[PDB]
């Protein structure tokens, strides 16, 4: 379970980092912003998967 | 055409920005369900 | 008492709502005075860090 | 007016991401290296 805990922590850190990079994309070149948006959602979706085994 | 070209380019930028804003609003409205 | 799993769901929902509100403020405010906008965004980022 | 709005929003977004990068470096030093790369990915 420690492996899942550390996976969740690194996934949260990567989610924050990708949110920062995506908002930077919106800042400079928003025309392709969606190219990252769904990507971030996938990580969020993975988080939901990480909840499923913890149920 | 010089003024016309600048005018059209600035208009294109303007409604491209407006369309980006509307797309952001639509994306949030759609994704609020998944929240 | 409130189960900590329900608290976790409430916290993640509040985090999602906070991100939505922050980006909505950014989208509808970019262009307000720069100083007030920067102060409000600093407050929002402090809120993001605390929620994290 | 549209051009001034564009320039003002560009300046606002630039300060937004500068401050966010600075604070992410501050409270999260371990993620400092990608953040600069993020700037390199954006700028």
């Amino acid at each position: 379970y420690q492996y899942k805990i550390q996976e969740l922590r690194k996934l949260l850190k990567s989610l924050l980092l990708n949110y920062l990079e995506l908002i930077g994309v919106l800042s400079i070149n928003p025309d392709m912003y969606e190219r990252k948006v769904e990507n971030i959602r996938t990580i969020l979706v993975n988080i939901h998967h990480l909840l499923n085994e913890y149920r | 055409h010089v003024l016309i070209d600048l005018l059209n380019w600035f208009r294109t930028t303007n409604m491209n920005v407006n369309n980006c804003i509307w797309a952001l609003k639509s994306s949030l409205n759609s994704m609020t369900n998944a929240k | 008492m409130t189960d900590r799993l329900t608290q976790l769901q409430i916290c993640l929902d509040q985090m999602t709502e906070q991100f939505c509100a922050t980006l909505n403020y950014i989208d509808k405010n970019h262009g307000v005075p720069p100083e007030e906008f920067s102060n409000t965004i600093d407050e929002l980022s402090t809120d993001i860090i605390l929620k994290t | 007016r549209s051009n001034q709005y564009q320039r003002g929003k560009m300046h606002g977004l630039k300060q937004l991401r500068d401050s966010l990068a600075d604070k992410i470096v501050d409270e999260f030093p371990e993620l400092k290296e990608p953040v600069e790369d993020i700037i390199k990915r954006t700028s």
